[PDB]
Formats: C-alpha cells, structure tokens, sequence
C-alpha cells in the first residue's frame, strides 16, 4: 500500500496499521499500549496523527495510528501541532498521577514512559493538586509491585491473559482507580510471568532479583548469548 | 390534556391513576395487533423495509435510523443465532422516560421487542435494565410471564413457528453500562468497557453473533408503527422527524413532568405551557435540552424547535429530548462542578483522556468553587474541552462530559472568572536554589 | 522566523554565481543549520571553484578552515552525495562579510585530494593535520 | 471460610441456563450472594469462579467494576441519595445534610450498630420528582430535610 | 555433521566498518573508580580474541549496522526495550539483516519406516511402583535450583500417589513414606495424585536426591516410615 | 538513593556506587568511591543529583603524598549535615513507601483508596 506521510510518499504493508507501518519506517510516534505481540487495542490513545482523505485538505481529524489501517491513499501528518499538542496533553494526564519516584525507580533509564515523555517534549508541570496513590501486592519472589507508577495502559493484563494464558492477573477498580494486579496476595503462578518486566512501559513491575544487586542499563555491559 | 390513539402512539393507553396496563386491558384497547399483523402478514424483510420508510430514528439520543441499523446485520443464513437487546439502562441524569415507558406499560416493550426479533430473526431477546428500576422490573417480569402463558413467548408464536425467548438482566449500577459495546460487555459477564467499531455489533455483537441494541422508546414506537401504518407515522407531524418524541423540562419548574409530543415543537412550548414556566419568584437563566451531556442554551435559544438539526445548528444536541431549567439563583460554577463529578466518578478506565483529564476539570471547578482558582484555569479547561472532543476518547461518554464545561464557559464566563483570586503558584522555595522566573 | 532554521542559502549571490560558471549540475547545495552556504563540489574541479572564489569582484580571500570528517558512520546522508570520507573547506569574504564551505567526498581507497596550499599558504598545516588524523593524502 | 449455600448454588444454575456462556452469569451471581449476605465477601470471588469456571480475577474485577455490588461489609440498610445535577437544582444538599446531622457519619461509612450505611449515587431517573433517596429498595421522592427524621424510622 | 556450527557466528576478524560490536552502552560510566579501591591505576580493558565483541563502549551498536548479534537494544530517544523496534526490518517481524544462528539439518528426501514395536498394556504389578515423572520449571534443572532465588519457588519434594494406592498402603495426604532405590532408603511425604493411574507413584525428576534417570524406574519396598 | 546519575552525568567517570536497600525499602548506596586524582571539580554530578545529596563545599586543600589515598570512600565524604541545601528531603516527595512515611504521606499526595471501596 501507498500512503503519505508528512508529504512523503511511503510504500507499506496494506493489513498492518498505521503505526507499525510508521514505526518500520523510521518515524517516531509516541505510543503505550500498543505492543507488536499483543495487538492494538486503542486505549492510552497517545498514537494520534492527523489523517486526511485528500491530498488537499486542511482540517484533518486526529486519529490513532494503531487503531487505523495502513489502506492506499491516506495522507497522515505526525509532525502536525495539533496531533503534537494532543500527544503532549496525553503525556501530561498521564503525568497528573505518577509518582516522583525516577530515582529509586528500578525502570528508570529503561523506561518507555520517560523516553515518551521526552519524546513528545513535555517537561512543564501545570497540575497542582493532589495525585492517587495505591497500595502494593507481594507478588512472589520475581516480581516485585509498585502500583503508583502504572499508566492504565492494560499491557500486563492483555498479555498475562491473552496471551500467557493465566489466571491470577486482572484489571480491578473503576474510573481512575484501577487496579492492576491479583485478587489477593501470592506469587503469579503463570510460567512466563517474567515477561511482564518488560512488557509493562512502567516500573509496576520490576525485576526482584535483579532489584536485589540494582544498577542501570547504561552500566550493564551486556552481551548476546543462548 | 386528552390523549387520542391518533397524535399520542405512546402514552394513550396511559391510566389516569398511574397504574401498569397487563395483558388484558391492553389487549382489549388494540394490544399486540401490529405484532399479529407482523408475524401472520409479512416477511421480516419487509418489516425492515417498513421501517426504514417509517423515518423512526434512534430514540437512545444518537437519532441513528433503526431501519438502516437494522438492515446492516448479515444477509447469509449460516448465522441464526441472533440476539436483541433492549438499552433499559437510562442512567443520564435528566432522563426519566424509560421509567415511565415500562412501570406503566411493560407488555409495549414486549411487542416491540417481539415484532423487532422477528424482524431481525433475533432467536434471543434481552432487556438490560439498570438495578434502580426495581418495580419496572416486577412488571416487566409479570408482563413476560403473561406473554409467555398467552402464546406470545416462548415456541410456535401465534402459529408462525417463529421461536423467541425473552429474559430481563437487571444491571449493577453504572452509568457506562449504556453504552451498546459496554452493554454487550456487560451482558457477557465482564467489567463494561466499550469497543471499537468497526465492527459493529449488527455483524459481531453479543458472543461474537449478529446483535442489535435498540433503547425502550425506539422498541415501543415499532409497534405503533406495525398496527397503524407507515404512511400515518409519516404523516404525525410536518417536520423531518417523523414520530412522536418524550420530551419535557425538569428542575425548578411549575409542574415538571414528561409528555409526548411531536418534533418541532418549540422548547418555549414545553416550559410554558406544558411545565408551567419557572417556580414564583424565580427567573430564567439557561437551559439543557438533552439530559447532562448536552450543551447549555440561552433564553434566545427557547424559541427553537426541538429536532435534531435545529438544536445542532444551534451549537447544542437534542439527546434524549428531556430538557433541564437553571434559575438565575443557581451558581453555574457549581452546577458544571457537579456534571463534571458524576462524569468523572463514572468513567469506565480504559482511555486516557477521559481517566486523566475529567478528575483535572473536576479539581479546577472545585478551586473556581471555592475562590481559590489560579490564572491559567480557565484557559486550562478550555484546553480539556479542546482535546476531550469527539475522536479523542474511545467512546462518547468525554465529549458528552465536557460539553457542558465549554458551554457554561462560552454562555457564563463571568461567573468562570469570578473564581479566580489567588495567583499561580504550582511551586515552593526550595532553599539554597535560585527559582528560574519566566516571563 | 528564527535564526536556527534550516536555510537551503539559494539566496546567496556566490551560489548564483557558481551555477553560471561551473553550469547547473556540478555541484549540489546541503541545506544546514550553519547560517552558511554548503556546497558539495567534486573533487576535480575544487582548485577551479577555489579559484574563482579567490578572482571574485569581492573575493574570498580567507581560507578559514580546512579539515576532514569520517562518514564511514553517518546513517543519516539524505541530500548528500554518497562518501566515506570528506573534507571542507571553510573561507570567507570579508568584503561580502559572507562565508562559504567547499564539501569534497572520497572513497575510502581513493583518500587523496590536490593540495590547496598554492591558493592558500595557511593550507599547509591543515593538510597536514587531516593527513595525521583521518589519513587523507593531498597530492 | 466461606461457603456457597444449596438456594444460591440452584440460582447461580440457572442463570447459567439463560446464557450461553457460564461467564454471562458473574454479575447476577455476584447480585445473588449481595442479596443472601448484604455484601460480597473475600471467598465468595473465589466461590462465584469455581462455580462458573472463569478465574478468579475477573470475577473481582467485575466485582470492583460495579458501584452496586459492595465488596465491603455495609450496615442494615442502604440509604443511596441522587447527587446528580437535577437534584443539585432540586436541592440535594439540604437532604445530605439532614441525613449527616441525623446518622452522624460522612458518606460512604456505616454507624456504629451497623443499622445504615450512607451512600452517593448517580442519577435515580426520577428528576421530575427531585430530590430523590433510595433507601434498599424503596424510592423516596419530594424530599424535604425536615422529612429525613420522620422517613428514617420505618427502617429499624 | 556440525559443519553448520561454523556459520552461526561470524569470525573475530569481523568488523562493522572496521570497529568491533560494543558490549557496554556508549554512556558507560565508573571507568576510572570502579577498580579504584584495589589499585588507582586502571588497567587496560580486556582484549576479546575469540570473538568480535569488545569488552568496551569503543564499538559499534547502531540499528543499521550490518550484524546479527545485538547485545542489547538502544537508540537515541529509545532507551526501553521498545528500542528493538529500530533493530527490525518491520516492527515484530524478524531482526534485520537476519536472525542469528542456522540450521544444522535440513529436511530429508525420504522419511523413516513405521516403528512395529508397539508396546503392551501397562499391568501394575504387586510391589514394584513405576515412576512417574513430575517435571517442574523451577527445580528440574540442574543448575537452575542452585540459584538461592528458586529456593522460595521451588515446590516441595512431594511423591504424588493415588487415592486408591495410598488407601491400601493405609497413607493420606500429608504423612511421609520411604522407598528405597540402590540402597537409599528416603522418606519423602505423600501427596494425593487423582489424575495419577493406579501403579504408579510420582517422584519429581531434577529435585535433590532425585535424578532425572529415575523416571521410567521401579520402587520397591514403599512403606509408610 | 544510590541512583547513580552522578556517575553518569560524569564526563571523567570517576564516581563509583552500588545500590543497597534497607528494610523498610528505602535506596542506599552500599558504598560511594569518588577518585579524586581523577575527578576535575566541575559540578556536574552536584547539578545532576535529583536528591542533592551530592555537593562541592568550599575546600581546596586536599594535597595528599600518595594518589591511592586521593581515592575517597563513603566513609570519608558523608557527612553529617545538610549542607548547602538545609531543608530538602527527596522522600517526601517521592511516592515510594519508606518508613515513617506510608503511601499518601507525601507532598502533593492523596490517600490510597482502595478498590473495595463503597463509594462510586
Ligand atoms: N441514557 C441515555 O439515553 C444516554 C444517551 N446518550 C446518547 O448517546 C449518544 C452517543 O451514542 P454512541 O453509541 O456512543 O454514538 P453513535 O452515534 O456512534 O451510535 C449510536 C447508534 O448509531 C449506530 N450507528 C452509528 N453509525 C453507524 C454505522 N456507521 N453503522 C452502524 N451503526 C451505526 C450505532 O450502532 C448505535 O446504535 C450521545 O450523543 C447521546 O445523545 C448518551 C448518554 C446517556
Ligand atoms: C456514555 C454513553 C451512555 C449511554 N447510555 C445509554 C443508555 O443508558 N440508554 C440508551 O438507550 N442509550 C445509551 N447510550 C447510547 C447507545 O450508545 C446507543 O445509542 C443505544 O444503545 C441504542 O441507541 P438507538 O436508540 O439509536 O437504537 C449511551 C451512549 C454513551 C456514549
Ligand atoms: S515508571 Fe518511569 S516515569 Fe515512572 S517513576 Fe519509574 S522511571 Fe520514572
Ligand atoms: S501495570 Fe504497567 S502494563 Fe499494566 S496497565 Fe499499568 S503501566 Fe500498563
Ligand atoms: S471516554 Fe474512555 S475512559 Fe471514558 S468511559 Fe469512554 S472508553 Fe471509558
Ligand atoms: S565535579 Fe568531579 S566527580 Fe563531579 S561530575 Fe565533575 S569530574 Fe565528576
Ligand atoms: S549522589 Fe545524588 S545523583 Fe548520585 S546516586 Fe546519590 S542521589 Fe543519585
Ligand atoms: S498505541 Fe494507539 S492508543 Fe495506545
Ligand atoms: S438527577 Fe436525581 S433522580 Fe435524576
């Protein structure tokens, strides 16, 4: 498929979405709950790009990249100031509620919420009032919680479920109290419950071993191996 | 107030002592005669069709057309297990009608729902109903047991061989349970988040077959429209909206109440002659049209008529048609503060915006309240307004929230500004460090 | 608009000059954020581009800067003729009160350029120096 | 120790029965135990699921997700008044302000001999007739804050 | 017939444009204190011979380069592993430049004959017990259990027999038998197996004490001690 | 809180540090090494500390005999004050659980309210 991206003229794959057809290009979109194992389910909806029908068109409408095909035709602008200032507000309702806690984070430096908040380019604080807190599970010996931090991306559940196959996490509470978590305290029983460290965007959950003895990515030396 | 069978289809077989209408005084004044005539005289296609040229819109709020909802279901026979679900939810506030419709005359909705599943082919028929409505349950209840026993429910209909099963899901209290994809979650037994469409739930809806959602008021127009004709429901009002609406003002009002009347009349119509005007010594401020999630209007905006092009025009949405009086003794602030916190309170999670950004707008209106606003706030809200728009959310239930704010904002902004006294301060000293002081 | 924009520096009367001399299809133009005109020019043809620039109403009469740059690394080329190496050339026009930058690209086996020292004598320990440290030889 | 009663169980049964999925069934079976006990305690998640099949969690999950299926304990009756915009034109405040003199407690707790437990809650459908109270089953319309004493004392 | 090992990684004489793969992130830091406390002196960094890796920042990590072995994911502004993104030629697909590591074998022109040695029914004989594996993630491994973190998941070692077994040997759940198998005889507590077929008793396999070998085998002497 | 973005932030790369934690749950660092014949004094990881546990006082005499004594430990750079810095505390505004600090207890922080909770 043929679609235009800022002008440009890109050939992509017509049944994959709009954003990892962008994403295979080069092109930086902000994103959360989007994962390329899991599916796109339109939720944290800070994909938005302006898309238009024509190639002369002025006003556009905000869509999600990950919730709209990659069809032939289709004229999206990434780069465009609404799309860049929704994307911004996103990052900044996420921002209202999460934790000054980058420091004793174990995710920090290999965060997806930090690099996403750099990313779209806010860094000024204009919420003042007060933010939620929650309590933590013991999850076991590997995973360790901490509830402050989630974003409400459903990344955990949507993997641990429809995909791991287990039974012990799910998504609880309501409006802008969910939960994200067990039903009571125990260790995650799922066999690929490790996964979660790194398909969470946050520092929900972490590595408990490797919290133990903590340094950051930029001091691991790192090497490929079986 | 006289109620002829002819310009009141709804409420005609109302009882002057506000008691439910059963099976046999129902029957007697013309019952489930468009249901005979619709399942002994015509091909559900047609049915369709005779809805479609009827003009009936969605009744819900929307005004979507329910002949062309209902067409857009598959056309192939490989699936034949079809499901109709009756949005007995209303939980916006402002909006009273479904309650009347099925406290005082339940087995409508029986026929409705039975000429609509016939229609459909829908071999399932579920009416999910919130859990307040506890005596509308009971009635319903005893009204699909009174059908069941009298031929109408159950097998072999009225000697078609037309199989049909109806069942009652009382709710658990949410407001986002309205909403069809939510509904359909909700009826599955899980926590009622929305869906994306497409697809729609006419080809993938209830565990995953062929289900049409349709509200109380729409499922008890069909049945006029089976008995009496098409070309009468056509020919009910000159507007383009054809039928009859439930409409009505409520709060601060004379007589506060719900009447069926035609599209296009007036909302100045509603409040003077029909709710009386304002209470005594109480004047005229603004006005809802729609239940809560609807824009705030004028007193130069009384004199328009109540369809869905007219009040949309006029920045505003019909929505569920049961408008709403704010006297000039009710502090605008605080009313927008309330919309907001049951819009916010009742927010389902999934999407950020709404999540966010509704508890944002509800602390702004709670410093405006209080007089501890801050510059910015205003312009903040705005902003809110702005991205909390359609498309920006995963569903409706955003747009409709910050429609108020922005309204009350565009109508009332002097009340917005009065709240506004301390300056803007979101930092503290910190000692030893030189504050960066932008201009 | 701001002074930190891209500027393509079509504009430039040196630029409009070198297209009527050397024609229009002996050099490209790299938009950058130097405030400078960047042109890439071959390697044949620099002591005839180094020259006119030096036999100019109001000539370029400085060699500012002359130095080389690895671009075995760069993933990023787009509008930039293909290199694994290359040198420029920084001069100025005090006259004009303007300055120009001559972009030569090499390959990684064919690392030599001719010597710029006889239009330029302070060119002599620049050379040097881009010998010493990226290995290209001036002829 | 919790453990699901025989009239429960048969009831669970056959709401399953009206379903084609076991799972469709959770919310009534969630409204059922709230019924028997007045509010759903820890193992009746983990009973509810072993009895429809589904995991546990979505079970709390539904469970949490629904205003009206109490998963803390609640007192005798449930006094649930309209704090919605009708009502707000209608006066609400006055009405939550006599039944905070009179029970003494805030919204949301339950007094000290667990006879009522105060609640906000989303708009009843009854605006014409605002303000409104829903006391366990029963609706109260036309409301007046010096009504609140007398209106309490046919709950014992 | 490990021909095909040669080409499972290139060579150390491998370069990406002359410098090697590095193995640390360019922003490594606490080069010149983390050895401080043994000597102020730092040594040089060790040199790698055997492969193309160097035990430094001084190489290269880029997503566009020209390899199949990627130490670890990072790009500028993609510091997550969201970064694996830039790695790939389409985002969840496969790595680009191809994915390390070939195939030994391929598949054969012809295939294998019908195995006729098909076995008899399972009789439980009077006792003897057949073991019956019970493979655990945590624990049936031998290098894995001697990580001190598997220790608080490691289950129990619990032999898993049948209700009808354990009600003839007169055991229920809980309570601790002994079996003896060359010479050793180990007392392990019963758990109660109602999937478990009649005949058999269930040892888990990797545990301490208990080798893998031991499946397949038989128990004599089970008694309750 | 031992979290290394002083040693990061240094282009010398002559600050060393491991993460430890206590009990309660609160980030130490186990030990803290700053080369000093190596360090140039520029204040970047003083800019950099998000907590400002790390400062530059007004000290210049450190001439030492041998350069291994220049290499200073824990045990010789914590001391026991604020510093330039009298009253920050980075744990009452992270949302991290430590003791004497439950969760809601910091600054710009409501109370945790929990999912079983009556009110809508
Ligand atoms: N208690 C109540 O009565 C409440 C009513 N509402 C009303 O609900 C409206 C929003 O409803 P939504 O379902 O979110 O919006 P919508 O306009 O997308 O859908 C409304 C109806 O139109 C149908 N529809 C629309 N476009 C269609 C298409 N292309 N193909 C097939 N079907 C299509 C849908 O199936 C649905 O039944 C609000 O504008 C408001 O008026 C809102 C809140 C509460
Ligand atoms: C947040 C939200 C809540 C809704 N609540 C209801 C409701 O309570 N009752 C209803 O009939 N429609 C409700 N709707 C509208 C439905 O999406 C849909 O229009 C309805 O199920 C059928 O509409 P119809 O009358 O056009 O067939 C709601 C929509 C939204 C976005
Ligand atoms: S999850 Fe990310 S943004 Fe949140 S505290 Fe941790 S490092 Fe910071
Ligand atoms: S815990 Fe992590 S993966 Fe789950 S919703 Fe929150 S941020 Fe997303
Ligand atoms: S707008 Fe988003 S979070 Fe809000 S009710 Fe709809 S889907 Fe849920
Ligand atoms: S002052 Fe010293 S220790 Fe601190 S960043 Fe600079 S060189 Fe490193
Ligand atoms: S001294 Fe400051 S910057 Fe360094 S690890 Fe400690 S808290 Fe972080
Ligand atoms: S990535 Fe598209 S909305 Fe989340
Ligand atoms: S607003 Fe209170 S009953 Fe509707």
């Amino acid at each position: 498929a043929t679609i235009h991206v800022d002008g440009k003229e890109y050939e992509v794959n017509g049944a994959d979405n709009l954003l990892e057809a962008c994403l295979s290009l080069g092109l930086d979109i902000p994103y959360f709950c989007w994962h390329p194992a899991l599916g796109s389910v339109g939720a944290c909806r800070q994909c938005a790009v302006k898309q238009y029908q024509n190639a002369e068109d002025t006003r556009g409408r905000l869509v999600m990249s990950c919730m709209t095909p990659a069809s032939d035709g289709t004229f999206i602008s990434i780069d465009d100031e609404e799309a860049k200032q929704f994307r911004e507000s996103v990052v900044e309702w996420l921002m209202t509620n999460h934790p000054h806690d980058c420091p004793v984070c174990e995710e920090g430096g290999n965060c997806h919420l930090q690099d996403m908040t750099v990313m779209t380019g806010h860094s000024f604080r204009r919420y003042r009032f007060t933010k939620r807190t929650h309590r933590n599970q013991d999850l076991g010996p590997f995973i360790s919680h901490e509830m402050n931090r989630c974003i409400a991306c459903y990344r955990c559940v949507r993997y641990y479920k429809d995909y791991a196959g287990g039974t012990d996490l799910g998504v609880y509470g309501a409006h802008d109290n969910v939960y994200f978590g067990r039903p009571e305290d125990g260790t995650l029983e799922s066999e690929f419950s490790g996964n979660l460290v790194e398909i969470c965007p946050t520092g929900v959950f972490t590595d408990k071993t490797h919290s133990e003895r903590y340094n950051r990515k930029w001091d691991m030396q790192f090497a490929p191996s079986i | 107030i006289i109620r002829t069978p002819e310009t009141h289809p709804l409420t005609w077989r109302l009882r002057d002592d506000k008691q439910p209408v059963w099976l046999d005084e129902y029957r007697s004044k013309n019952g489930y005669e468009g249901a005979r005539k619709a399942l002994t005289g015509l091909s559900p296609d047609e049915i369709v069709n005779q809805v479609k040229d009827a003009g009936l819109k969605g009744r819900g709020g929307a005004g979507f057309s329910t002949g062309l909802k209902w067409s857009l279901m598959p056309k192939d026979e490989s699936m034949n297990i079809r499901y109709l679900l009756c949005n007995a939810d209303e939980m916006e506030p402002g909006t009273y009608k479904d309650r009347l419709l099925m406290e005082q005359l339940p087995h409508l909705l029986v026929e409705g729902m039975l000429i609509s599943a016939f229609a459909l082919k829908a071999y399932r028929g579920y009416i999910f109903l919130r859990g307040e409505y506890i005596e509308a349950a009971v009635n319903l209840r005893r009204a699909i047991a009174e059908a069941t026993e009298a031929g109408l429910l159950g097998k072999n209909i009225m000697g078609t061989g037309f199989d049909f099963e109806l069942f009652v899901h009382t709710g658990a209290g949410r407001y986002i349970c309205g909403e069809e994809t939510a509904l359909i979650n909700s009826l599955e037994g899980r926590r009622a988040n929305p869906r994306s469409k497409p697809p729609f739930p006419a080809t993938s809806g209830a565990w995953g077959k062929p289900t049409c959602v349709n509200n109380v008021e729409t499922l008890c127009n069909v049945p006029a429209i089976l008995a009496n004709g098409v070309e009468w429901y056509q020919n009910i009002s000159k507007s383009k909206d054809a039928g009859t609406k439930l409409m009505g003002f409520s709060g601060r009002v004379k007589n506060p109440g719900l009447w069926e009347l035609p599209f296009g009349t007036t909302a100045r119509e509603i409040l003077e002659d029909y709710a009386g005007g304002m209470r005594d010594g109480l004047k005229f401020k603004a006005w809802q049209p729609g239940g809560a999630g609807t824009d705030f209007l004028t007193e130069a905006h009384l004199d328009l008529p109540m369809e869905f092009e007219s009040i949309g025009k006029a920045g505003s949405r019909l929505g569920t048609a049961l408008a709403m009086a704010v006297d000039h003794e009710i502090n605008m602030v605080s009313l927008v503060r309330n919309l907001e916190e049951f819009f916010a309170r009742e927010s389902c999670g999934w999407c950020t915006p709404c999540r966010d950004g509704l508890p944002w707008s509800v602390k702004i209106l709670r410093a405006l309240e209080r007089g501890e606003g801050q510059p910015g706030d205003i312009e903040t809200l705005e902003q809110l307004c702005r991205f909390l728009g359609p498309g920006k959310t995963f569903c409706a239930h955003a747009p409709g929230a910050v429609e108020p704010l922005q309204s009350a904002i565009k109508y009332f902004r002097e009340e917005f500004e009065a709240g506004i006294k301390q300056p803007f301060s979101n930092t503290h000293l910190i000692n030893g460090i030189q504050p960066n002081l932008l201009k | 608009e701001p002074a930190w924009q891209t500027r393509d520096h079509l504009d430039d009367p040196v630029i409009g000059e070198l297209r009527n001399r050397f024609g229009p299809d002996a050099f490209t133009v790299q938009a950058t954020r130097t405030g400078v005109p960047v042109v890439w020019i071959k390697r044949e043809q620099l002591l005839e581009v180094g020259d006119f620039l030096k036999k100019l109403p109001k000539p370029y009469v400085m060699l500012f800067d002359l130095h080389g740059m690895d671009e075995r690394l760069r993933t990023h080329r787009e509008g930039l003729p293909a290199a694994d190496f290359s040198v420029f050339y920084h001069l100025i026009s005090i006259d004009r009160n303007r300055d120009i930058m001559l972009k030569v690209a090499l390959a990684e086996n064919d690392l030599h350029v001719p010597t710029f020292t006889k239009l330029f004598p302070n060119a002599n320990w620049y050379e040097r120096e881009t010998w010493d440290l990226f290995g290209i030889t001036f002829d | 120790a919790f453990e699901l009663s025989a009239a429960e169980r048969e009831a669970i049964e056959h709401e399953m029965h009206h379903y084609e999925d076991p799972r469709a069934a959770s919310i009534e079976a969630l409204k059922i135990v709230q019924k028997q006990r007045g509010w759903v305690p820890d193992g009746a998640i983990h009973a509810i699921a072993d009895v429809l099949g589904i995991p546990a969690s979505d079970v709390e999950g539904v469970a949490t997700f629904y205003s009206q299926i109490f998963r803390q304990p609640v007192g005798r009756h449930v006094i649930r008044y309209c704090d919605s915009v009708v009502c707000h034109i209608n006066g609400y405040q006055g009405i939550q302000a006599a039944l905070e003199k009179k029970l003494n407690i805030k919204p949301g707790q339950t007094t000290f001999d667990g006879r009522f437990t105060l609640l906000p809650t989303c708009c009843l459908g009854n605006c014409d007739k605002g303000p409104n109270m829903m006391i366990d089953e029963d609706t109260h319309a036309h409301l007046t804050p010096e009504a609140i004493p007398e209106l309490l004392e046919r709950y014992k | 017939e490990l021909a095909g090992i040669k080409d499972a990684a290139p060579d150390a004489t491998f370069r990406i444009r002359g410098q090697k793969l590095a193995r640390e992130p360019h922003r490594y830091s606490g080069r010149t204190a983390m050895r401080a406390n043994i000597s102020v002196h730092e040594p040089r960094q060790p040199q790698d011979i055997d492969t193309m890796f160097t035990f430094s920042m001084e190489g290269n990590n880029q997503p566009t380069a020209h390899r199949s072995q990627v130490p670890f994911a990072w790009a500028p502004g993609w510091n997550s592993p969201q970064a694996w993104n830039k790695f790939q030629d389409e985002v969840g697909g496969k790595l680009r430049f191809g994915d390390p590591g070939v195939r030994l074998f391929e598949t054969s022109e012809n295939g294998l004959d019908y195995f006729t040695s098909v076995p008899a029914r399972f009789q439980p004989q009077d006792g003897k017990w057949r073991i019956a594996p019970y493979y655990h993630l945590f624990g049936s491994d031998e290098l894995s259990q001697r990580a001190p973190v598997f220790q608080s998941r490691m289950p129990q070692p619990y032999i898993k027999l049948n209700p009808a077994d354990a009600a003839k040997l007169g055991v229920n759940a809980g309570t601790r038998v002994s079996f003896s198998y060359d010479g050793n005889t180990v007392t392990l507590p019963v758990e109660i197996a109602e999937g478990l077929t009649a005949g058999q008793v269930g040892l888990p396999m990797g545990m301490s004490g208990i080798a893998p070998v031991l499946a397949g085998a038989h128990l004599e002497d089970l008694k309750e001690a | 809180v031992a979290c290394n973005l002083c040693a990061v932030a240094c282009p010398v790369g002559c600050i060393s540090l491991q993460k430890a934690e206590t009990k309660d749950g609160r980030w130490y660092p186990e030990f803290f090494r700053i080369n000093f014949s190596r360090c140039i004094f520029c204040g970047l990881c003083e800019e950099a500390c998000p907590t400002t546990a790390i400062q530059l006082t007004p000290d210049f005499e450190m001439g030492e005999y041998k350069r291994q004594d220049l290499v200073y430990e824990k045990e010789d750079l914590l001391i026991s004050g604020p510093g330039k810095y009298p009253e920050y505390n980075f744990y009452r505004m992270a949302g991290m659980a430590i003791d004497g600090k439950d969760k809601g207890e910091a600054e710009n922080e409501a109370k945790p309210i929990d999912v079983k909770s009556l009110l809508p």
